[PDB]
């Protein structure tokens, strides 16, 4: 049930809402008003889902798929084995990913500790609703979000990104890849520093940040530091998912042709737009 | 508002910190170079020193060749016109040997010889540079996981442009020095292997290239949100368990069931990451030499 | 093919891994208890791990996990309901018996050491070489808590030698004597600092340390416990 050290932690209070009708845990679980929310949701949804698998004929997982409304229906509503059932899904998933952050952050409180994990689920809840719901109403048309099928939202990928030819030259997604090439690498770098501090050559004596910070002098010429590098990945995170939500937002809304062709500008400014030799002319 | 602790309010600077010195050949630190007041808000103000030594200079040396035979290479075709050079910036580009070369060193430079060239020079910068990670440690009596760790990135680095080009047979199948033009390699293997979607490792990949932003936003915000009992503090908590760690720990119990520990959460980050290029490099590797289309194999598993 | 033998290969591999890392991170914490302290029942379908030992430098000894869990100090908490699952309340002032929020864990009552034996953290004063380079100077500075008073003024600024960092705010109070802040825990502005946690009369109540140039870990605990439930507790 507890864990060695928990007991003194599981004060009352906290809650947002409810007051105390809901504050109560369930094994390791913390429940709280917002976690009844998230469970109906999540319950109704799966039920949705399972309906859905029927007027689908099937019953296996890598077929499974709910699609959205075809275009037709704009934004407007749409029967249920025709889009409606994914509207009313849609909703379900946003209902449940709300209902947890604001879970997050009443177990929070009650630890009494920052909000930087609530804070940063949201962003890529930000970054579900840009795909299903900003980047569709801003398109006027539910039918250009996504499926839920394991691999038809893979298409839904593909396809929509050709529809621009190479999407490599959306200037955004360049940006975001980076970010997430990045973070990684951080990522990649803070694990193994701080285990090749902790865990010496067999027999030495445990090292210190001092050597940590030392390493990355001895090497790259610079260190960012204990409290520095987890600012940094908390960052590099983030960003690569807001240049994500950034490059979707815009791909089809403002830009609607080929991605290769938005690199002109620059190769036409006056100055070399007509010199000779080169690549281009 | 709540300071965030995103930045620091006030900066604190004292004397430079040569660091610790373990069986270092201190002949061969630098200097302490200036302090960063700009630095100094995120992370660390102090630049420097920098260890250099033997194998560094190899490195740094092997490394600005490989970068300059290129830069080269964009002028000839820039046709020397410093106009051109920055307008098609992004669009030069120096290719390897034509596949009638196969896997010879016959090609002449403007065939893919100068690419040879350039190549060989980063294989010997990287390589270098990587003893050099490995000895770095060593001096200081910590653990190698920051080699094993690069060597999973240079793992896919050398299927990519040196294994996978030798078992097809050519210096054709790698890739090409060039900023537009190796984006347009990369589109092209997969619509030439049948769709990379289909490649199992590569779905795997992006699982754990996604797991890594994941985990590192989760780790982040965590110590952050208990660095008012000195959570960034970790090593010491691992020696001596704090509030910060229990707290910690609790936060993710409640929410998700399960939870680590202050040594266990860095064990699972760098595992997350270093499988991306772990994996990657064995689906890249399987694309061309054993699987032709993802999709046929998709079908059949044969 | 190999192809597809490469895969399962794969998934029994990542298995073993999963394992070994959920394994790896139960060597604190384990085993579970029951409300009561007494060992659970049920304990996963994962086994405790072989323990390992850590060389503390500076003949600081050593250390082995997993081993014997012992908070080491009384909890002045009581069940609110007959079953398993609910909260616990505070049976005396919760600030100063440091549960919920206002926890505290009983650490060694060491210091933190540099990697050269030094005391990691020493007020300004003690310092040599070390000034404010940017930012607001709070040295002089008039807090102000929770409920918009005066409490003291900072003194000093205590700070982290080998990482260069401002940790702690000297504050002297009314009575003359002072207490530490922890960095994070304050607003700094031009002609004030503010703490939102606390409110000036709760000042008083921040445990104390012994030696007037440093801090041992468990004093930084009990310091920081203590400002941290004043946002729950503070609340009147
Ligand atoms: C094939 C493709 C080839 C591609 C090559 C890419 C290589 C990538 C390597 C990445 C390594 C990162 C590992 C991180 C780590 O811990 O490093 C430190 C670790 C110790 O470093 P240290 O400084 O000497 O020790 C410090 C302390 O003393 C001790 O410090 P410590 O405690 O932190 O280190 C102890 C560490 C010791 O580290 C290791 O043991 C590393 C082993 C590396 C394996 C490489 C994986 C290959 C992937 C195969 C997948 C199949 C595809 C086909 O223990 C572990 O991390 C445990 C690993 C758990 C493995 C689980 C295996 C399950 C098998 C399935 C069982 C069946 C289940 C039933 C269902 O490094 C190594 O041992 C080196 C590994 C290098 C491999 C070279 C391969 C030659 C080619
Ligand atoms: C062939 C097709 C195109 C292409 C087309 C697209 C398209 C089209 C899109 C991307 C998007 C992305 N592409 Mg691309 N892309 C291409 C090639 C690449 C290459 C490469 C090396 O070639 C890379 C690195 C990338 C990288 C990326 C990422 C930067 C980005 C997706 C991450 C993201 O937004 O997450 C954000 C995360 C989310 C949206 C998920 C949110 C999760 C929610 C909050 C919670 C879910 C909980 C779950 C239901 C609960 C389960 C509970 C159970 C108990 C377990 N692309 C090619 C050239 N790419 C996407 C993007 O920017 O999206 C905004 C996008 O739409
Ligand atoms: C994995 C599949 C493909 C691939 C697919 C992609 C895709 C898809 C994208 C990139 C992009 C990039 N790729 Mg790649 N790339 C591959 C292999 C490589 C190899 C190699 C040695 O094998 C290298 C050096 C690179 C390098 C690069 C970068 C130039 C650029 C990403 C920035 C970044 O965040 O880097 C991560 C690393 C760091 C942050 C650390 C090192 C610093 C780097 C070297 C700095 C680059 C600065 C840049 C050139 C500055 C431009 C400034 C101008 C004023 C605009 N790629 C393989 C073959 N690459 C992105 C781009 O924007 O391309 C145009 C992009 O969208
Ligand atoms: C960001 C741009 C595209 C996109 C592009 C891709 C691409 C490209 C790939 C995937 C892949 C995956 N995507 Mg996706 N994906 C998108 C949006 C989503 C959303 C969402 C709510 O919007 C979800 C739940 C997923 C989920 C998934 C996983 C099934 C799978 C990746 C494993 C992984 O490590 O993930 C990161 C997360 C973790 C490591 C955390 C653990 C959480 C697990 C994985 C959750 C599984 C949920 C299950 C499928 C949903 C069950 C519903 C029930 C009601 C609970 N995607 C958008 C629309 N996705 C990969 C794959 O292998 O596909 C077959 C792959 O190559
Ligand atoms: C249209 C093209 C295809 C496609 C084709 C490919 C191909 C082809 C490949 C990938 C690969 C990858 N793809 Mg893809 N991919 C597509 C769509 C996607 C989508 C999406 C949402 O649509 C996503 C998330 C991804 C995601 C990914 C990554 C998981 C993976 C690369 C990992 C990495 O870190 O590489 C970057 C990291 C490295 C290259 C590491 C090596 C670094 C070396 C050692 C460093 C050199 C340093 C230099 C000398 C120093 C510079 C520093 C100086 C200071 C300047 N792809 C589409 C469908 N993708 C790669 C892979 O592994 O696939 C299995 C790959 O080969
Ligand atoms: C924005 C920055 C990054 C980030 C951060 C992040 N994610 C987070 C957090 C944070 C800070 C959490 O605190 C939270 C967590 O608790 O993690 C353990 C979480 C989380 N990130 C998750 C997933 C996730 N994050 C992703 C990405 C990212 N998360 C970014 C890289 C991805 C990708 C890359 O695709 C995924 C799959 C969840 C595991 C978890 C939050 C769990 C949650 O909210 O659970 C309760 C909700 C349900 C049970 C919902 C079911 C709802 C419906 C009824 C059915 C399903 C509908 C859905 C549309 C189906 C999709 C099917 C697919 C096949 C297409
Ligand atoms: C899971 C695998 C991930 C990973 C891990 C990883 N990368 C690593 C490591 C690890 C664990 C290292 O230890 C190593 C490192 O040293 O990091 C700091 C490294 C590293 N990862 C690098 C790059 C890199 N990693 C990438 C990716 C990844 N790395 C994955 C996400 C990518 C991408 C996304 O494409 C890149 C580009 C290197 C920066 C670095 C290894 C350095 C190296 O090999 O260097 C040889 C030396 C040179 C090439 C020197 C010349 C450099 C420039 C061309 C010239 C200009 C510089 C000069 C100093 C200017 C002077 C100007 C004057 C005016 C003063
Ligand atoms: C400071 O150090 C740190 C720690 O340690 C001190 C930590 O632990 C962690 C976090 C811990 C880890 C162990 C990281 C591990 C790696 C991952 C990649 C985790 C993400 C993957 C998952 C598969 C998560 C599984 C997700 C869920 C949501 C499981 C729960 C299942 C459900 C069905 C939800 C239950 C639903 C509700 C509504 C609860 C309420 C109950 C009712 C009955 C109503 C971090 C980041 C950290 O930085
Ligand atoms: C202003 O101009 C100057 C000249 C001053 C400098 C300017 C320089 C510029 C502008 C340089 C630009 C270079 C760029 C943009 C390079 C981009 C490279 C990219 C995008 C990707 C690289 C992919 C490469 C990988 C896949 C390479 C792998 C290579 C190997 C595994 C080694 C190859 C091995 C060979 C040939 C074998 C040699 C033989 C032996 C002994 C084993
Ligand atoms: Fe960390």
């Amino acid at each position: 049930a507890l864990l060695s050290f928990e007991r003194k932690y599981r004060v009352p209070g906290g809650t947002l809402v409810g007051g105390n009708l809901f504050d109560f845990w369930v094994g390791p679980f913390y429940v709280g008003f917002f976690g009844v929310a998230t469970f109906f949701f999540a319950a109704l949804g799966i039920i949705l889902i399972a309906w859905s698998a029927v007027l689908q004929g099937t019953w296996n997982p890598q077929l499974i798929s709910v699609y959205p409304p075809a275009l037709e229906y704009g934004l407007g509503g749409a029967p249920l084995a025709k889009g409606g059932l994914w509207q009313i899904i849609t909703i379900c998933a946003t209902g449940a990913f709300v209902s947890w952050a604001l879970r997050e952050v009443e177990i929070c409180r009650k630890l009494g500790i920052g909000y930087h994990i609530p804070f940063a689920f949201a962003f890529a809840i930000l970054a579900y609703l840009t795909l299903v719901l900003f980047r569709p109403v801003m398109m006027g048309a539910w039918g250009y979000a996504f499926p839920y099928g394991i691999w038809t939202h893979l298409d839904w990928v593909s396809n929509t990104g050709y529809t621009y030819g190479n999407f490599h030259y959306n200037p955004a997604h360049m940006i975001a890849i980076s970010f997430f090439f990045t973070n990684a690498l951080a990522l990649a770098l803070h694990g193994a520093l701080v285990l090749s501090a902790a865990n010496p050559e067999k027999g030495k004596e445990m090292r210190t940040p001092d050597h940590e910070d030392t390493f990355f002098r001895d090497l790259v010429g610079y260190s960012i530091g204990t409290l520095g590098i987890h600012r940094l990945g908390l960052l590099l995170s983030l960003s690569a998912v807001f240049f994500s939500a950034l490059c979707m937002i815009i791909t089809g809304t403002i830009w609607f042709d080929q991605w290769v062709d938005w690199w002109q500008w620059w190769v036409k400014l006056p100055w070399w737009a007509n010199i000779p030799g080169g690549i281009n002319g | 508002a709540e300071y965030q602790n995103i930045f620091s309010q006030v900066q604190v600077r004292g004397p430079a910190d040569l660091g610790m010195t373990e069986d270092v050949n201190l002949a061969n630190r630098s200097g302490v170079g200036p302090f960063s007041t700009l630095l100094g808000w995120f992370g660390n103000a102090q630049l420097g020193p920098i260890y250099l030594g033997s194998l560094g200079v190899l490195s740094l040396f092997s490394g600005l060749m490989w970068f300059f035979t290129i830069g080269i290479w964009f002028w000839k075709q820039a046709g020397w016109n410093p106009a051109v050079f920055l307008r098609d910036l992004f669009f030069f580009s120096l290719e390897p040997p034509a596949p009638e070369y196969g896997l010879s060193f016959a090609a002449p430079l403007k065939e893919g010889g100068l690419w040879l060239i350039a190549s060989f020079f980063m294989f010997v910068a990287v390589w270098s540079w990587w003893g050099r990670t490995y000895l770095r440690a060593q001096a200081l009596g910590m653990g190698k996981h920051t080699a094993w760790a690069f060597l999973s990135a240079i793992w896919l680095w050398m299927v990519l442009g040196f294994i996978r080009p030798i078992l097809m047979g050519s210096w054709s199948e790698a890739v090409p020095y060039g900023i537009f033009s190796h984006l347009d390699w990369t589109n092209n293997f997969s619509l030439v292997h049948g769709n990379l979607f289909y490649n199992p490792f590569h779905g795997l990949s992006i699982a754990f290239l996604y797991g890594s932003a994941l985990l590192f936003a989760m780790h982040g915000a965590t110590i952050l949100a208990v660095s008012r009992f000195g959570g960034e503090r970790e090593l010491e908590q691992i020696a001596d368990r704090g509030t910060a760690a229990e707290r910690a720990a609790l936060f993710w119990r409640w929410t998700m069931g399960f939870n680590a520990t202050m040594e266990g959460i860095h064990r699972w980050a760098i595992w997350m990451a270093v499988l991306v290029t772990l994996t990657g490099g064995i689906g890249i590797l399987l694309s061309g030499t054993v699987v032709d289309n993802w999709y046929v194999w998709g079908q059949n598993h044969g | 093919d190999l192809a597809s033998l490469a895969i399962y290969s794969f998934w029994i591999f990542l298995a073993g891994l999963i394992y070994y890392l959920q394994t790896e991170n139960m060597r604190e914490g384990y085993p579970l208890e029951n409300e009561d302290g007494t060992p659970a029942a049920n304990q996963g379908p994962f086994p405790l791990p072989k323990p390992k030992t850590f060389i503390l430098p500076h003949g600081r000894g050593t250390l082995t996990v997993p081993g014997p869990e012992s908070e080491d100090r009384p909890i002045a908490l009581a069940r609110t309901a007959v079953s398993e699952g609910f909260p616990h309340a505070p049976t005396g002032d919760p600030m100063k018996d440091g549960v919920g929020p206002a926890s505290w864990v009983a650490r060694r009552d060491l210091p933190e050491l540099d990697g050269h034996g030094h005391n990691k953290i020493k007020p300004m004063k003690a310092a040599a070489g070390f000034h404010v380079s940017a930012g607001k100077n709070p040295i002089g500075l008039p807090v102000r808590g929770c409920d918009l008073e005066i409490a003291g003024k900072v003194v000093d600024i205590w700070v982290d030698i080998p990482e260069q960092m401002a940790r702690f705010l000297e504050v002297e109070l009314k009575d003359g004597s002072t207490r530490l802040l922890p960095m994070q825990m304050v607003k700094v502005q031009s002609n004030r600092v503010h703490v939102n946690a606390l409110s000036s009369d709760l000042f008083a109540g921040i445990p104390t340390i012994k030696s007037p140039t440093e801090v041992t870990l468990l004093e930084e605990d009990k310091i920081c416990g203590y400002v941290a439930g004043g946002l729950m507790y503070a609340a009147p």
